[PDB]
């Protein structure tokens, strides 16, 4: 997933905002 | 904005910045 994708990969802010509440 | 990579505490950081006083969940495998 996106811990994942963030740190293996990329990830930008606005895939981040998914994770908001 | 630009893309980012970002591992452990760092990425918690972006997410903090990102939701604010939304908050969010942090959700890792
Ligand atoms: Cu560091």
């Amino acid at each position: 997933g996106i811990v994942e994708q963030c740190c293996a990969s990329v990830c930008s802010l606005y895939q981040l905002e998914n994770y908001c509440n | 904005f630009v893309n980012q990579h970002l591992c452990g505490s760092h990425l918690v950081e972006a997410l903090y910045l990102v939701c604010g006083e939304r908050g969010f969940f942090y959700t890792p495998k």
